[PDB]
């Protein structure tokens, strides 16, 4: 299927503290490689799955050298938006950025972005056409005019469809155990009574990878749904996820109801109901 | 790997 | 200034079996700014090693966070997660239910 590496990038100033915390991450699908903090006398980038140490010195003095000269741009960047805004330095202010590409299957380039958010707003994104800027006002009109002036769209394709593809087939060849192995969720169904005349039915899935999944509450057209809640899709710590769907339903109706589940690493979808 | 110098904003 | 709160989740990883080692987990997520605070209470104490993961963000650039330790549960030890963030009047605090 479809495959996707994404570094996030966060800036955050820190008024009379010395320079901004800078923290990067980057991610093959839903799974953490890589990550770099500056709050460090000699910071480094570091692996964050286990199979990034068939990597030699050679990768991580790079990735190195590249993550500390990003946190000077954005030191940089974090003075300039300061000014552009009229802003204090007395205030704490953050600036993100998300880039990566997303391979098809075919293994050729699909999808690029590259985006700058500050203060948790859009601020200049490129657009799909990967030629045009979308700035939100008239400051990340100039910030727009200084990325056309240095050709910066023509440089972001050169990596977001090469040099971004090309490293993203090498991390899936490095990883391919763990990366390419679909992990189907562990389901069931439990019952917990509210009062003497309502109960709540709560569908479990478990032990997932990767992330998406949908969840889904089916009824016969009989039942008489009271309230419903789909909780966040949360990481359960070890590199899956876990995700559930309740309904509460009158006692006497829970068998009107069925739970529906459809995730990648299902041969066919599953359908549960409860069963004391 | 990571993009090498985003043009500054 | 954007602000947004927390949204928050206390679970264990594997469903839980009295005696049984296991681990606490609280992901936070939706949040920004990303300045946070986090503790891990059993029965009202701070659980000491607790560790988080690297600060990440979505799509709509809101941060989230997990913060794990090692527990075995029992029948009466109370386990809950305990937020501060600048959205917050005072920290939040959230009962572990293993059930949920």
């Amino acid at each position: 299927g479809s495959h996707s590496l994404k570094y996030f990038h966060t800036s955050v100033s820190r008024p009379g503290r010395g320079e901004p915390r800078f923290i990067s991450v980057g991610y093959v699908d839903d799974t953490q490689f890589v990550r770099f903090d500056n709050d460090a006398a000699s910071p480094r980038m570091v692996p964050r799955a286990p199979w990034m140490e068939q990597e030699g010195s050679e990768y991580w003095d790079r990735e190195t050298r590249s993550a500390r000269d990003t946190a000077q741009i954005f030191r940089v960047n974090l003075r300039t938006l300061r000014g552009y805004y009229n802003q204090s330095e007395a205030g704490s202010h953050t600036l993100q950025w998300m880039h990566g590409c997303e391979l098809g299957p075919d293994g050729r380039f699909l999808r690029g972005y590259e985006q700058f958010a500050y203060d948790g707003k859009d601020y200049l994104t490129l657009n799909e056409d990967l030629r045009s800027w979308t700035a939100v006002d008239t400051a990340a009109q100039i910030s727009e005019q200084k990325s056309n002036d240095a050709s910066e769209a023509e440089h972001q394709r050169a990596y977001l469809e090469d040099t971004c593809v090309e490293w993203l087939h090498k991390y899936l060849e490095k990883g391919k155990e763990t990366l390419l192995h679909l992990e189907p969720p562990k389901t069931h169904v439990t019952h917990h009574p509210i009062s003497d005349h309502e109960a709540t039915l709560r569908c479990w899935a478990l032990g997932f990878y990767p992330a998406e999944i949908t969840l889904t509450w089916q009824q016969d057209g009989e039942g008489h749904t009271q309230d419903t809640e789909l909780v966040e899709t949360r990481p359960a710590g070890d590199g899956t996820f876990q995700k559930w769907a309740a309904v509460v339903v009158p006692s006497g109706e829970e068998q009107r109801y069925t739970c529906h589940v459809q995730h990648e690493g299902l041969p066919e979808p599953v359908t549960l109901r409860w069963k004391p | 790997i990571m993009y090498n110098y985003p043009a500054m904003l | 200034m954007i602000q947004r709160t927390p949204k928050i989740q206390v679970y264990s990883r594997h469903p839980a079996e009295n005696g049984k080692s296991n681990f606490l987990n609280c992901y936070v997520s939706g949040f920004h700014p990303s300045d946070i605070e986090v503790d891990l209470l059993k029965n009202g104490e701070r659980i000491e090693k607790v560790e988080h993961s690297d600060l990440s963000f979505s799509k709509d650039w809101s941060f989230y966070l997990l913060y794990y330790t090692e527990f075995t549960p029992t029948e009466k030890d109370e386990y809950a997660c305990r937020v501060n963030h600048v959205t917050l009047s005072q920290p939040k605090i959230v009962k572990w239910d293993r059930d949920m």
